[PDB]
């Protein structure tokens, strides 16, 4: 038996017979919130303090 | 969404050397009877400085890379999801295509007798539904900060409000409060002056 | 809710001005348009806001800084509203990208 | 905004004279306004490449 | 003469850098290590992933001790010892977003 996060491609069913599947396989992105922009003194913020 | 992240360029972005992913989005830019052609735009992300440029080397580098820095970094979505939930800021954020056809199942040697028995019994406990109880043992359902939103902006029709204004009221009230103490101090101080 | 609180705080203001006046009275002509008055000083209060008014007589000092801190109050409160405004015609160009 | 000391005790003169320093205060706020946005729209999103 | 533009010494590239309309190529873990170390943050920094190549320990060819300090090497990589020598000069909290 074999099993890890192994994928299905065609190129390997040629020299292993895969069960059918248990989960989905799916490409994503990894990205940073973006902070808070809003602050109290944003109005004074236009002259150095 | 990854058409969003394909359209701009002001960050980039792109993925770990001889992958499967590289090779598959590789694959799917050159393709020119591709019908969607997004992976046509990421290739020349990706293959810059014939693939020297955006790539790191090994997959514990573009997190750090991420998190330190100005990247985007492309892997399977199911690990990334693993990380994101386990940041301790939660400063992390992650975002996927709902790709299918492609999955995880378990390998046998050719012509094994297992696979009939593993297939009938992974179906039945997909339908029962005991796949979901032993799933959300290791993606939990909800954590202390949303999976995804990237900021509760509540801003939306852009007026000011009290609460960012107010920073400007606390100038006046100063104010009020150190003309009205000038006031009081003078007028205790008439009891001392003798003039007036 | 941010004009109401624009709108309440000149009466505020003018309330203290008028009794500090009224304990405080300058050693000057009684009675005069520039004594006292309660319309007179909300009046005053209200058109040295919107800038119009003229100069506005009191010469006590703790009234004279308190108007002193209203005039320079109110110069933001202009910028912010032309600031904003230009700000919401700058933005306002762009949903017809719905496709 | 040459002010002077507009004379009138009457309420309704002063009423008046309030409507239209406000409506005055408005109108240039909005002339500026408009005129900055106008200005701020140059841009090379005009080029055709 | 290939000399020019060129300057005498890493020093010499930084200072012109610094103080001139110039751009200075060197190690670029040296170069952060000066854009992070320059309190002012005013140099930034940007590299290549170069390959096949690597910082190392060099011996008497054919000493007898060579696999002693590659196996130690192995196990500080391998611990993940060595990031703690490397963060004593490149900690990854740096003053500068370069």
């Amino acid at each position: 038996i074999g099993i890890s996060a192994l994928t299905i491609t065609p190129d390997r069913e040629n020299v292993v017979d895969f069960t059918t599947r248990y989960m989905d396989y799916s490409v994503g992105v990894l990205l940073r919130r973006a902070e808070k922009t809003v602050d109290m003194f944003a109005c004074l913020a236009p002259f150095d303090l | 969404s990854l058409q969003d992240l394909s359209k701009q360029t002001e960050i980039p972005y792109g993925t770990v050397l001889d992958s499967a992913v590289y090779e598959h989005v590789r694959m799917k830019g050159l393709n020119p009877f591709e019908r969607d052609s997004m992976y046509s735009q990421m290739w020349w992300m990706i293959n810059r400085s014939n693939g020297s440029e955006n790539n790191v080397l090994e997959s514990q580098a573009g997190i750090q890379k991420v998190k330190y820095g100005n990247y985007a970094f492309v892997w399977d979505a199911a690990v990334l999801e693993y990380v994101a939930i386990n940041d301790p800021d939660c400063s992390f954020y992650t975002i996927g295509n709902t790709v299918a056809d492609r999955g995880y199942g378990i390998a046998l040697q050719h012509g094994s007798p297992y696979r009939d028995v593993f297939s009938q019994r992974i179906l039945e406990l997909q339908q029962n539904g005991d796949m979901d109880i032993l799933k959300h043992k290791w993606w939990p359902k909800n954590g202390q900060c949303d999976l995804y939103s990237s900021v509760d902006t509540k801003q939306k029709g852009g007026a000011l409000d009290i609460k960012s204004f107010a920073g400007v009221f606390c100038i006046l009230a100063a104010g009020i409060v150190l003309s009205c103490f000038i006031a009081m101090l003078e007028t205790w101080w008439n009891k001392r002056k003798g003039s007036r | 809710s941010l004009w109401a609180c624009i709108a309440g705080t000149v009466l505020l203001v003018g309330l203290l001005v008028y009794l500090l006046n009224w304990l405080n009275p300058p050693r000057l002509q009684m009675g005069s348009m520039t004594s006292t008055t309660l319309y007179n000083s909300m009046w005053f209060v209200y058109g040295s806001f919107v800038q119009q008014g003229g100069e506005v007589p009191y010469t006590t000092l703790a009234t004279r800084m308190m108007m002193g801190a209203w005039w320079l109050f109110a110069l933001i409160v202009i910028s912010s509203y032309t600031a904003n405004l230009a700000a919401f015609l700058t933005i306002t160009r762009i949903e017809s990208s719905i496709q």
